């Protein structure tokens, strides 16, 4: 039950600052050296910084030294990264990563979070509009019907979509986003359900856009 | 430019073996026996697969193995399975408390037979039209190989703009899906008798039509 979860990713202006968090559970956090590693879009992984158990051994990669500051609070089982003087090339998914047990797993990141996306841009945040893609008598393949949600005109990434709060997953596909000439993203998600259920079950697409603090639960009806 | 050099892509068929290389120098891969490999599925946390060149954590199947020759390390996946399709990153200690990485190798598992696309076309919603916008949504699913082109028509005329189409990506069932959007004004949508989305896959086409009326 080793768990790491990052938080704080957001849009930030060039030259601006941002602070990331990582919450750990399921292991003896105050005995581990913790790390931040990032992955720029379409690039490889890049180790940034390590902080020992007592916070007295701290190392930085050249690419961030003098700009980023790592710290930790063992009482909250939490790790932090204060990023200053941000540039477009700092846009990346930022991962919390545990160094393995010293001596046994030197220079190994044996557990990682799913990461939080930081976007460095002078553009503005925009929350999505969510539209239903209603099933019709021309959207049915007989005993099954396709319905969906259109998530329009948001920035920055990411948006997450679930159906019926995760109770529906088998018939689900969420597509990657298109970047439009407006500089804004759109995506769609679709699920296939029994035609017979359209009269009885409620179908809801749950859309989250954390940068704009938007949550939408959009009922998709015939 | 990554510190370690990996081929951008690698491929094999189920049951086959595939080897992915990772080239460093004597300041990293060749300077220590601290080479590690990580597996990353899309949107998931990277997972440790190999450490200290050839050691496997508990719970990593024995068909993953690691080796190195001089300044180059290699990950071998024997008995390839569809779930091994993923990105793989090598890593090494590099002195001065630094850990360096490769750029990643996308491993594709091949051997899938041809699969025909299904097409689902949705008209604009009432709510979007009231927002003075109109997006037609063409969803293409269940096809292999993962290459399509999408053409739009207003009545029978090929559209002159407003199309955005995604690159195909894998579904849960390991076939491909893609999507295409046609942006119109509400006036354009209401003033034609129909719009069509036509997908071309491996020389065959599937076309769906919708009408405002
Ligand atoms: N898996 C690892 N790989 C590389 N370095 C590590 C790893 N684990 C710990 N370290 C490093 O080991 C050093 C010791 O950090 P640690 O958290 O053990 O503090 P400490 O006070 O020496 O520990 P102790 O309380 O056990 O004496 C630090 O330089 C830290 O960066």
């Amino acid at each position: 039950q080793v768990q790491l979860q990052e938080s704080g990713g957001d849009l930030v202006k060039p030259g601006g600052s941002l602070r990331l968090s990582c919450a750990a559970s399921g292991f003896t956090f105050n005995t581990y050296t913790m790390n931040w590693v990032r992955q720029a879009p379409g690039k490889g992984l890049e180790w940034l910084s390590s902080i020992s158990s007592r916070s007295n051994y701290i190392n930085y990669a050249d690419s961030v030294k003098g700009r980023f500051t790592i710290s930790r609070d063992n009482a909250k089982n939490s790790l932090y990264l204060q990023m200053n003087s941000l540039r477009a090339e700092d846009t990346a998914v930022y991962y919390c990563a545990r160094f393995g047990r010293k001596g046994d797993l030197n220079w190994v990141f044996d557990y990682w979070g799913q990461g939080t996306l930081v976007t460095v841009s002078s553009a503005s945040t925009k929350g999505p509009s969510v539209f239903p893609l209603a099933p019709s008598s021309k959207s049915t393949s007989g005993g099954t019907a396709a319905l969906g949600c259109l998530v329009k005109d948001y920035f920055p990434e990411p948006v997450t979509v679930s159906w019926n709060s995760g109770a529906l997953t088998s018939g689900v596909h969420t597509f990657p986003a298109v970047l439009q000439s407006s500089g804004l993203y759109s995506l769609s998600s679709v699920v296939t359900v029994p035609s017979s259920s359209l009269g009885t079950q409620t179908y809801i697409c749950n859309v989250n856009h954390k940068p704009s603090n938007t949550k939408v639960d959009k009922k998709v009806e015939p | 430019q990554s510190a370690l050099t990996q081929p951008p892509s690698a491929s094999g068929s189920p049951g086959q073996s595939v080897t992915i290389s990772c080239t460093g120098t004597s300041s990293d891969v060749g300077g220590y026996n601290y080479v590690s490999w990580y597996q990353q599925h899309p949107g998931k946390a990277p997972k440790l697969m190999i450490y200290e060149v050839s050691k496997r954590p508990s719970g990593v199947p024995d068909r993953f193995s690691g080796s190195k020759s001089g300044n180059t390390a290699s990950l071998t996946v024997s008995g390839l399975q569809a779930e091994d399709e993923a990105d793989y990153f090598c890593s090494s200690y590099a002195g001065s408390n630094n850990v360096v990485f490769g750029g990643g190798t996308k491993l594709t598992v091949l051997g899938q037979p041809k699969a025909a696309p299904s097409v689902t076309l949705f008209p604009p919603s009432s709510e979007e039209l009231q927002a003075n916008k109109a997006t037609l949504v063409c969803l293409i699913s269940d096809f292999y190989p993962g290459a399509v082109t999408v053409a739009w028509k207003a009545d029978s005329s090929p559209v002159k703009a407003g199309v955005e189409t995604t690159t195909p990506s894998k579904q849960s069932n390991n076939k491909y899906a893609a999507s295409s959007y046609l942006s119109l004004t509400p006036e354009q949508w209401k003033s034609h008798r129909s719009y069509s989305c036509q997908v071309t896959h491996e020389g065959s086409t599937v076309e769906k039509t919708v009408a405002p009326t």
